[PDB]
RNA sequence: UUUUUU
């Protein structure tokens, strides 16, 4: 699990599938996006 | 003993009061008899300066037009306190003498709800330093109301700050007027500090009475029963009154319906220039309505003038497209309403993608703006109708937009 | 002891300075007038300055910037003899010794002219006029890219790749309302102040929002002349004429002037408002003779072989529903030589800068780029062309954000 | 007014 603190996906959690391939559960549609290592924080 | 106070009281109480000592005559005779006693008389109204240099105090019961009980203000009085059209005036008055037809002003007690001397020293509206809107005017009640939906969507689609210059743009019967009424209610509840005025130009008469019994503010109207000449004069008085209050560091809001029809009125009375734009609009006709809409502004010195006006589109008349696009290049906020959404009875029928506010980062917190930005990226691919059905179903799940944002996480 | 210097100083310092020589009651203008007179009594010299405007009778006045170069109470009278002596013409910045008005006079008079366009007055007698300067295509590149890795710098970088700007360029930021024209012009102004402090930067604002005026004067390191939409078309025209003539004078002094105009479409509308009816009206309600004046205004911008240049980057409107603006825009395109298009479709997706890459471009861009820089831009355009408007900008911005400068981006392309 | 705007 991963936390996003930068950009629109700031203040959200997720999981890294495999830059880091982290999807965010927004609304009722997963948004898979790639964030840098500093753009996100470990859960 | 005040003139407008006597005009407000019912005739029954006036007749009883006069016996203790047409309705217009009851008031006149009562005022004269009180003057005979040597006791003072008082009156009030908004100033309108004529071309000759003298003015009158128009009354709200005449929509600030010429009235029988208007109070004459001498030129010397206007020069003494640097009075200008729009200034609310209260003072002692006397009945007309022989050869006179009007009540005269003896001494001015109050100029714009303030000391008359201070009106001599003030910074004029033309000299106030303009700014983009800083202070957010949040419309959301938060009471979980079904009407509140309109406010909530508004906050997300096109925020409104103090000094905003906005437009509720839509075809006839899309929901512009009722959206303006929803805004008026939100203003009365969330911002009772603001001076709310509702200007109705060339619209339905039943909406006038509906608005004056609904909003907690002042309502000035000039229905479609009235000529364009009247529309223009009334609007000029209201806008000047707003400017004066802003000179007193007040936050004024004018809900105008409709500004497209006001622009049409200007085009009706404008002198022909020999040049006519597409749609039948004189090349010089939009300068005046543009200055009227452009009055709305944020002031660094203190106070602001907000104007939220409705505009028409897809009327089949190119003139309204011209007027709308001209006002868009003047203002900084547009809430679009869609006829397609309104025909499916989906309300509020808001065209999300087309709506928006300029410099909305000055009216929102950092995270609020980031959440709105995401929300727009999600709604953009959807159709007009799908977008609103989606957003309203999601918002209806919670009472406030804050809880909705927390759900987004 | 200078007039405009006294006008700039706050009233507090003026009252103290005057008491050293009751001023509290009278208006600030009177404090300055009385102080100037008292200094004249001592026999000491007085000085003033402003931009010249020659009236029809043959005499002129020195308008001041605090009046937007319109008629002002502190205007300095310039006698016809003075104008003939140094061949002065409207727009000439003048500095010189002045005297308070005598009995029966209402204006400060000019005794001797010390400086004409920041130069010796004699040299203004001998100069090549703007009408006689030999025109050229832009030679010297005006690179907008900061290189500071800034997120604002993105707009500059894309600009350099899509439509380079040289000295003497005649360009247009064309876009529908709310596409990003004004903020792109502000980005350009910042890039000019940092990368080209040598250039004389002027920002002319015609018929636009008043808050943008104050935003621009506190943001750009240059002179800002404005005439908001609160003002009539008559004022727009007169103000623009003064600014363009001032630019021409500075170019006669081998200066590189830049005018950021917003909006030139609205300036063209103002001309159409005051133009005499010809009995012939073009598509959209534009008089057949209305665009000659605005065309000469935009066409003023040019590169001079003798020295200096006049650049004009002005914003234009499209897709307004009013055909008049399509006519004005297409007429200006056939006058200028650079267009940066901004797309409403890209701007509604909140993708900035919302630049329409394919439609943008500059004429004779080989005169403003190195051989390899041009080859790299050419390849980049061939790659971006098949993409959609939005896809093109998202792709290019994501690729550029990876590096600080366009040079490193080009090295990545290899 | 028509034409032009279309
Ligand atoms: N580079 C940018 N970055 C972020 N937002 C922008 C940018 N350019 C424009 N905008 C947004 O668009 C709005 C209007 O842009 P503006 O430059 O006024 O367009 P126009 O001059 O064409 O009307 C601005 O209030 C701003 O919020
Ligand atoms: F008919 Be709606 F009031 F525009
Ligand atoms: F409304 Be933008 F300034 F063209
Ligand atoms: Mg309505
Ligand atoms: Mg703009």
């Amino acid at each position: 699990m991963v936390r996003v603190n930068d950009g629109p996906f700031a203040d959200f959690n997720g999981v890294v599938e495999e830059r880091l391939k982290v999807s965010v559960s927004i609304f009722g549609r997963a948004t898979p996006v790639e964030l840098d290592f500093s753009q996100v924080e470990k859960a | 003993m005040n003139l407008t106070e006597l005009k407000n009281t019912p005739v029954s109480e006036l007749i009883t009061l006069g016996e203790n000592m047409r309705k217009q005559d009851i008031i006149f005779a009562i005022l004269k008899q009180h003057a005979k006693s040597g006791e003072d008389i008082f009156g009030d109204g908004v100033l309108e300066i004529l071309q000759d240099g003298f003015g009158f105090l128009r009354s709200a019961d005449s929509s600030y037009l010429a009235g029988p009980d208007d109070i004459y203000v001498s030129p010397s009085q206007i020069r003494r306190f640097n009075l200008r059209t729009g200034d609310t005036i209260s003072g002692k008055i006397r009945p007309p003498k022989e050869g006179e037809r009007y009540f005269a002003l003896l001494k001015v007690n109050e100029v714009n709800f303030d000391k008359p001397e201070n009106a001599r020293n003030k910074i004029l509206f033309e000299n106030l330093t303009p700014l983009h809107a800083n202070s957010r005017l949040r419309m959301e009640r938060g009471n979980g109301s079904t009407e509140d939906l309109t406010a909530r969507v508004l906050d997300l689609a096109s925020p409104i700050g103090r000094g905003q210059r906005g437009l509720i743009v839509a075809p006839p019967k899309a929901g512009k007027t009722m959206l303006l009424q929803n805004i008026a209610q939100s203003i009365a509840y969330n911002h009772p500090d603001c001076v709310l005025m509702v200007l109705l130009i060339d619209e339905r008469p039943e909406e006038v009475t509906e608005m004056q019994r609904l909003v907690k503010g002042e309502v000035v109207a000039s229905t479609f029963d009235e000529p364009a000449s009247r529309h223009v004069q009334v609007a000029e008085m209201v806008i000047e009154k707003a400017k004066r209050l802003v000179e007193h560091k007040k936050d004024v809001i004018i809900l105008l319906d409709s500004i497209t029809r006001l622009a049409r009125a200007y085009n009706t009375v404008v002198p022909a220039s020999g040049k006519v734009l597409t749609g039948g609009v004189d090349a010089n006709a939009l300068h005046r309505p543009k200055r009227f809409f452009g009055a709305a502004r944020n002031v660094e010195e203190g106070g602001s003038l907000t104007i939220i006006a409705t505009a028409l589109i897809d009327t089949g008349s190119k003139m309204d497209e011209v007027i709308y696009e001209e006002f868009k290049g003047t203002g900084n906020m547009e809430l679009h309403l869609s006829r397609k959404i309104a025909e499916k009875r989906v309300f509020p029928a808001i065209d999300y993608n087309r709506s928006g506010t300029r410099k909305e980062e000055l009216l929102t917190t950092q995270e609020e703006l980031q959440k709105m930005w995401i929300l727009r990226k999600i709604i953009h691919p959807m159709g007009e109708i799908d977008a609103m059905e989606f957003l309203i179903n999601k918002l209806a799940m919670t009472k406030t937009n804050d809880d909705f944002f927390e759900m987004m996480k």
